[PDB]
RNA sequence: AAGACCAGGCU
């Protein structure tokens, strides 16, 4: 949270459809407190057999 | 017997899956509470991606 | 005190209709967004044909970019322009901007008219996925839209492409406010 | 790619990618990786047909579902690296058909452009019409929007409650509120809010409320506070006891009232508890006796709303006590539109004082218009027409951020018909002189929110108090 | 003092030192009966 | 907490004199009259009535502070005539003519109940 | 230099509304008329609330406030009760407060709604005024709520219970005439309901030496008070306070 | 360790001795107010009763400090301590101890702060000396501080969940310091750039400028209500 | 067969489907199961 | 919870009207139709029993104390 | 008692 380096605050294009792009923290946490979009999903993995 | 491991609410191995609006409603649950999280020494804890 | 309560007789407010401007002032808004699209398909033609001659000094990207950016800025600027013309003695708009109470001419032609180019780190908007900005977009897509030129208005609404171009530039804003504090207070603490 | 969709020995949960010009295939059957569902365009057409719509229609005492629609190919899951090699479409109707093509080789489609926002995000109305970092702070407020967080809410005992009298559900709605379940637990009021400099007490980003309306329980709620307390053993004999003290008998030499205690040292139920009130006696017998009680909040003035008494994961007596106090809506207390308006409140006038149009109606709120142009959340303005069209109509706006069915020309037109100013202005009257506003007032029914920010939680003040131990200074907090 | 029981809802009969369970179930919740002593409320 | 109670409004705590009547030393013939616990609903009435006297020069009232409930008005009159007399003139007026209009609406009343 | 000499015409009057008209009188005499409307005219509403049992999912105030925003009838008697702060004993008396009575329980396993017809006033020209039923609380099977409430006289300033109203409409100069408000665009806006001009013009031609004339009113009771009385109140409340004023004035004279 | 105790931020020098915590001090909430003068400031009741001010008993003031020690802590205006000459305490807040209540020259009263004191008002960021200002207490109802809104822009301050410290000076010597150096009329210009600080903003900039246009003309009745309003009019109403 | 244009409708029920299948937790509960 | 007694903008009572007009909605009227049988004409009224959310139903769905 | 972590607000 101290590094000042703002790249990856930044909202990245591949966050398209992902991550809310509205849907932050201010202060510190700036772009890297995230939430999830609403038909995003997360895998749960599975054995490559 | 080896210990025990908290229990995500509303998992397949809590008490409250496959339970009905009738059988929450007794049970003082919400079924418009989606679970999710655990809960440690009386607190409501929900881990982080 | 007493412009306050003279204030209480002739009011002030603010709606719909001081951001609705004239249907003449709409076709030439679309007009002249026409216009520097073709222009802009223009030079990434010549560009394609390998016609485009290099300023002194300047990389023939750079150069092509600064074309592309004088064209949208003009535009931009153009259509601005027209939407203040357009504005009537009664606009709320004008009657905030013009005494100096808050807003700027710039607040009006976004509202109105054009929000305009949106930059990441003073440059248009980067390829994040391999060759293009969004998934919507072809590769080795130049083009206004593609690069993060907002075409319509906020009365009009944002398209989805534009709304997210839109959101990362305002993410940028967003984090230089987050970030400089602690380097200017530091520096002023350093100085006293 | 046809066996995923099939779903035979592919599990939709796996991912493939051709890097064509570096020659590679990657799959990725891993977990955590972030993904979302696709419509598959094949040729020009969507593989989702009419059929498929009317069982999903059908779907009650069908078993059709989403389980079904992905086994039949229509719809599949692709991740963030996929999309590389994606052609997306933003909508059928719209970039399917041909025109002068832009492209013609699309391979999926998006199910609607509004699945992009978050939770927060989602419940804002007409989020393309303002600018992003309104947008940011309506998704931060909106976690302290008050309401009805859980209907159970008192079977719970939970510290720092806060419930809302009358919460409403918004008279414009977004078309994905309906699956975040607003609608049962809503965070807010529709108020009517008028945008005018009317004294000059909401300047800034202030508020003028209504009193008759706050009278009449606009924005009244509940703050519920709780209270944990032990019975231990430590040492050989020191033990702690619930017990009613005799004041002057114990270590802990105080003004306080014991007189609210009952015999077991708790305080009943609907017993009404202000400051320094105790509200729990304790006594550790001292190997005379150590006054461990515990105390209301400072100034919480409240009433005990539930006592309960249990017994621990080791077996001791342990109780917990939980107070509430109603909470009105005061001057310094915290509001907020669904666009990042946010305010406090700069003075509250009785209806009297309140202006009125033709009909006697006055706002609930009033706001500065400065708010607006520099800030450039026109939503508001549109939501506000919106659903001045809405309540006269019977119907509940549709405030879905990308439908292109809905404009402002349309709903200015809609309006004209029931007999108002298609732009939303209105004439108001001057509540203290009687005589018309010579500007036209721009006025509407908007849903706002209270926070959980008020003036009661932050007003200190500090003369010789408390030193710290170490410092000898002033404490901290 | 009497004691509304968490899950049975009759009231126990119980003192201090007693363990909490309820005589009818052995439920281990509890709740205060509301005082006797009344309580004045404005309508406003 | 600092909430003062609902009846600050229209009851005087008990000392305040209803009415104060104090010169005004820039101007002959002006006067300035407090009215406590009360507010623009007699202040516009009295103006208005004020405003209608011909020996009146000056007439006018304000609210020092909304939170307050106090009511200020400045009369200034002719040389020979008193701002006293000037407001219990247009008191009086005010009287009659709500009497007046009491009187025709009970008429009215009894007119369209009665066909 | 004299008191005007207005005319009354009453156009509607209902239960429920009442329509009339007042000229030749100035502006701030009907907007003071019509804010005595709504915050100086007394009315009967309960004040004091004490709960005996109240086994309810509604907590105590939440209860007392509902039952302190029920209407009740305020015809007969509201002339005839003091203001508690004038009456001359010390606790509630039929001279300064009325008194009701609730006592619900549901042992039936349908849910019981408890209305206003559940109040059981101790005289009988104040029942509250739905008597569909107002809605108190509604009670489960077990659940049970006891209370007792006395009502005292009040005006709006104190709590908009005391509100005897539902909105004054008010209105004056319905085509533009003296220009106090001015329309950027005249033909975009609606007609009132009292324009007396054609369909084809939008607002009337300004005249410099008019002042506002006709006052149109529409004064909508709550039910507490009759329309056709609520007015008669507020006159007289606005007489009482003026001669008050000319009272406590000539004193500070002498 | 010792190192530790003494290096860093919150260590001794720079967060003991640099900067502490002091006493006499509030926080809340900022709330418009523009019926206050721009060195002005609403202070609420309940803060105003729990901050005090030493006062020395003069012959000038025994008589009015009698009264407010009379008064005592219950009402709001009276006094919470007496100190003797010899240093002594005595607190009237717990008991009536009317043998104590005695008063003579030389004693301290520490009265609660009334209408007219003067205190240091702050926003902390703080980043220049027009960021600390002293203003001029006048008592208000609720719960929040009241300010003119000219005052705002030297505060940087917005009234959107903005709080504000407040700092009461506890002498006479000090006092006379705020009054004669750092009052907000006094720090109108800055002397960083020779302008100045404070100006019109908001709603009555929009007024003004919509006031002063050519066709605005205004009635006998407008101009009498807008003379009522001046603080300064000489009672003359001009020829129009 | 194709979706004529009412496609306001389809994809909105599409999504009440898709949302009344999983809902919004999904991710915790399977991760937690799995 | 539950309708509130009065309307917050202007005071009509509408905490009568609740179960009459879930009644009309079940009769196969129209919110505006009910509405306006009802006697709501101005929309401060309307959007009382349009936007109303009965969440007191669902809280008698739990069992209550004694 | 103190220390630690976390969340949030105003610039
Ligand atoms: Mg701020
Ligand atoms: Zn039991
Ligand atoms: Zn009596
Ligand atoms: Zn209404």
């Amino acid at each position: 949270r101290d590094g000042k380096l703002a790249k990856p605050r930044q909202l990245h294009n591949t966050l398209w459809g992902m991550v809310c792009p509205a849907e932050t923290p201010e202060g510190h946490a700036v772009g890297l407190v995230k939430n999830l979009a609403l038909m995003a999903y997360i895998s749960v993995g599975s054995q490559p057999s | 017997f080896i210990g025990k491991i908290p229990i995500m609410l509303r998992s397949t191995y809590c008490l409250l899956n496959g339970l009905t609006d009738r059988d929450l409603c007794e049970l003082n649950e919400c079924p418009l509470d989606p679970g999710g999280y655990f809960i440690i020494n009386g607190s409501e804890k929900v881990l982080i991606a | 005190t007493v412009i306050n309560n003279w204030l209480l007789i002739e009011g002030h407010t603010i709606g719909i209709g001081d951001s609705i401007a004239d249907s003449k002032t709409y076709q030439d808004i679309q007009n002249t967004i026409k216009k520097a699209k073709q222009d802009v398909i223009e030079v990434i033609e010549k560009a394609h044909n390998n016609e485009l001659e290099p300023t002194p000094g300047n990389t023939l990207r750079q150069t092509f970019e600064n074309q592309v950016n004088r064209i949208l800025n003009d535009a931009r600027d153009k259509t601005g322009s027209s939407a203040q013309k357009s504005l009537s003695e009664y606009n709320n708009f004008k009657s905030m901007v013009v005494s100096g109470a808050k807003g700027s001419k710039i607040n009006i032609s976004q509202v109105i008219a054009v929000v305009g180019q949106q930059n990441v780190e003073g440059k248009r908007i980067p390829f994040g996925f391999k060759h293009r900005t969004l998934p919507h977009f072809i590769k080795d897509d130049y083009g206004p839209e593609s690069r993060g030129f907002v075409e319509n208005s906020y009365l009009a609404g944002l398209t989805p492409t534009e709304f997210f171009f839109h959101a990362m530039g305002g993410r940028e804003g967003l984090i230089d406010t987050a970030v400089k504090t602690a380097e200017t207070g530091y520096i002023q603490r350093r100085l006293i | 790619r046809k066996l995923r969709r099939q779903m035979d020995i592919i599990v939709s949960e796996v991912s493939m990618i051709r890097d064509i010009r570096e020659r590679e295939i990657r799959i990725y059957t891993d977990a955590g990786r972030i993904c979302r569902p696709l419509l598959i365009v094949e040729k020009q057409k969507l593989l989702l047909k009419k059929r498929h719509i009317d069982q999903l229609k059908e779907r009650e005492y069908n078993n059709y579902s989403w389980q079904d629609l992905v086994a039949s190919g229509v719809v599949e899951y692709i991740d963030t690296l996929e999309e590389e090699t994606v052609m997306l479409a933003m909508t059928p109707d719209d970039l399917q058909e041909k025109e002068v093509a832009y492209c013609s080789t699309y391979t999926h489609c998006e199910i609607h452009p509004s699945m992009i926002l978050g939770v927060c995000a989602s419940i804002i109305p007409f989020p393309d019409h303002n600018q992003s970092p309104r947008n940011t702070y309506q998704s931060a407020m909106g976690k302290q929007a008050m309401g009805v967080y859980i209907t159970n809410f008192h079977v719970r005992m939970d510290t720092l409650a806060h419930v809302l009298y009358y919460p409403q559900k918004p008279l414009v709605t977004t078309r994905s509120m309906e699956y975040l379940r607003f609608r049962e637990l809503p965070a807010g009021i529709n108020s009517i809010v008028a945008i005018a400099s009317y004294t000059g007490y909401n300047q800034e980003d202030s508020v003028i409320m209504n009193r008759s309306a706050v009278d009449r329980g606009f924005f009244r709620s509940v703050f519920y506070r709780s209270y944990k307390e032990q019975e231990s053993k430590k040492g050989f004999d020191q033990e702690e006891v619930f017990e009613k003290p005799t004041r002057e008998t114990c270590q802990g030499m105080r003004h306080a009232i014991y007189d609210k205690l009952d015999d077991d040292g708790l305080i009943a139920p609907g017993v009404r508890v202000s400051g320094d009130d105790v509200i729990i006696g304790k006594t550790v017998t001292l190997p005379t006796k150590r006054d461990c009680s515990t105390f209301l909040r400072t100034s919480e003035t409240g009433i005990v709303d539930q006592v309960m008494v249990t017994l621990n994961q080791e077996g001791y007596k342990f109780c917990k006590i939980r107070v509430r106090s109603v909470r009105i809506p005061q001057i310094g207390d915290k509001f907020a539109s669904r666009h990042g308006q946010k305010g406090t409140c700069g003075i509250q006038y009785r209806q009297e004082d309140m202006p009125f149009t033709c009909e006697g109606i006055t706002p609930d709120i009033i706001i500065n218009p400065h708010a607006i142009p520099s800030r450039m959340t026109i939503g508001h303005l549109i939501e506000c027409l919106q659903g001045k069209v809405s309540a006269n109509k019977g119907e509940i706006g549709d405030a879905t951020p990308f439908n292109d069915a809905v404009n402002v020309q349309k709903i200015s037109n809609l309006l004209s018909d029931y007999g108002y100013h298609l732009r939303g202005n209105e004439v108001l009257y001057n509540g203290f002189t009687g005589r018309k506003i010579t500007s036209q007032i721009f006025i509407g029914p908007t849903y706002y929110q209270r926070l959980k920010h008020m003036v009661d939680d932050k007003i200190h003040s500090r003369a010789r108090g408390p030193i710290q131990i170490l410092n000898r200074q002033p404490m901290e907090g | 003092m009497i004691y509304i029981c968490g899950e049975c809802h009759t009231e126990n009969e119980i003192k201090s030192r007693d363990p909490i369970r309820c005589r009818e179930c052995g439920y281990r919740i509890m709740y205060k009966k509301r005082t006797k002593r009344l309580v004045v409320f404005d309508a406003r | 907490m600092n909430a003062p109670p609902a009846f600050e409004s229209f009851l005087l705590f008990e000392g305040e004199k209803k009415i104060t009547i104090n010169k005004d030393t820039k101007v002959p013939n002006a006067c300035l009259f407090t009215i406590n616990k009360e507010d623009h609903t007699l202040g516009n009435i009295i103006k208005s009535q004020l405003l209608k006297d011909p020996q009146v020069l000056f007439a006018g009232y304000k609210v020092p502070h909304p939170l307050e409930h106090k009511i200020i008005i400045r009369v200034q009159t002719t040389p020979d005539y008193s701002p006293q007399e000037a407001f219990t003139n247009a008191i009086t007026d005010l009287i009659s003519e709500l009497s007046l209009l009491e009187e025709r609406f009970r008429v009215a009343i009894k007119d369209k109940q009665e066909g | 230099p004299y008191a005007n000499q207005p005319t009354v015409r009453i156009t509607e009057l209902t239960d429920e509304n009442v329509k009339f008209i007042i000229e030749n009188t100035d502006l701030a005499v009907a907007n003071s008329i019509r804010r005595v409307f709504i915050a100086e005219v007394p009315i009967i509403a309960i004040d004091w609330v004490q709960i005996d049992a109240n086994s309810s999912v509604l907590h105590d105030e939440f209860i007392a406030h509902r039952l302190g925003l029920i209407p009740l009838i305020s015809d007969d008697i509201v002339d005839k009760l003091q203001y508690s702060r004038d009456c001359t004993c010390e606790e509630f008396c039929p001279e300064c407060s009325v008194e009701f009575t609730l006592d619900v329980r549901c042992n039936e396993d349908q849910t019981r709604h408890v209305t206003s017809r559940d109040l059981i006033s101790n005289s009988p020209r104040v029942i509250p005024v739905t008597s569909d039923d107002i809605l108190i609380v509604k009670l489960r099977k077990g659940q049970e709520l006891r209370l007792r409430a006395y009502a005292k006289k009040g005006f709006g300033k104190e709590h908009a219970k005391w509100n005897p109203t539902a909105g004054v409409a008010f209105e004056y100069d319905p085509d533009n005439a003296l220009r106090h408000t001015v329309y950027p665009k005249p033909e975009e806006w609606p007609k009132s309901e009292y324009s007396e001009l054609d369909e084809d013009e939008s607002q009337a031609p300004y005249d410099p030496n008019g002042k506002p004339e006709r006052f149109y009113y529409n004064v909508e009771s709550c039910g507490s008070l009759r329309p056709e009385t609520i007015v008669l109140s507020a006159l007289s409340g606005l007489k009482k306070k003026l001669s008050d004023l000319q009272t406590q004035l000539s004193h500070e004279i002498q | 360790s010792l190192k530790q105790r003494l290096k860093g931020k919150e260590g001794r020098v720079r967060g003991n001795l640099m900067g502490k915590r002091v006493d006499f001090s509030a926080r809340t909430v900022i709330t418009p107010d523009p019926n206050l003068s721009i060195d002005q400031v609403g202070v609420p009741r309940s803060i105003a009763a729990n901050m005090t001010f030493a006062e020395i008993v003069t012959p000038f003031n025994i008589d009015r400090l009698q009264e407010l020690v009379r008064r005592g802590n219950s009402q709001y205006p009276g006094a919470k301590y007496i100190i003797r000459d010899n240093g002594d305490r005595i607190d009237l807040r717990f008991h009536p101890k009317p043998s104590d209540l005695h008063l003579q020259t030389g004693y301290k009263v520490e009265r609660h702060m009334c209408d007219g004191d003067i205190v240091i008002f702050n926003r902390q960021p703080t980043l220049h000396k027009m960021s600390m200002m002293g203003h001029r207490v006048r008592i208000l109802p609720w719960s929040t501080f009241r300010l003119n809104l000219s005052v705002t822009t030297p505060y940087n301050a917005d009234f959107d969940g903005d709080e504000m410290n407040l700092h009461l000076p506890q002498s006479l010597e000090t006092r006379a310091e705020i009054q004669e150096l750092a009052m907000v009329p006094r720090m109108i210009v800055t002397p960083q750039s020779n302008r100045p600080v404070m100006g019109i903003v908001q709603d009555t900039l929009t007024a003004v400028r919509k006031f002063t246009k050519r066709d605005v003309f205004l009635e006998r009745g407008e101009v009498m209500n807008l003379l009522m309003f001046l603080s300064t009019w000489d009672g003359k109403v001009p020829q129009p | 067969e194709i979706t004529p244009d009412l496609w306001q409708e389809a994809c909105w029920i599409v999504i009440s489907s898709y949302f009344d299948e999983k809902g919004l937790v999904r991710q915790q509960l399977d991760s937690f199961d799995e | 919870m539950i309708i509130p007694v009065r309307c917050f903008t202007c005071g009509k009572i509408v905490g009568n009207k609740w179960e009459a007009y879930l009644g009309l909605l079940q009769a196969e009227y129209t919110e505006g139709d009910a509405l306006d049988a009802l006697g709501l004409k101005r929309y401060c009224c309307r959007r009382m029993l349009l936007a109303h959310v009965d969440l007191i139903e669902k809280l008698l769905n739990y069992a209550p104390l004694e």
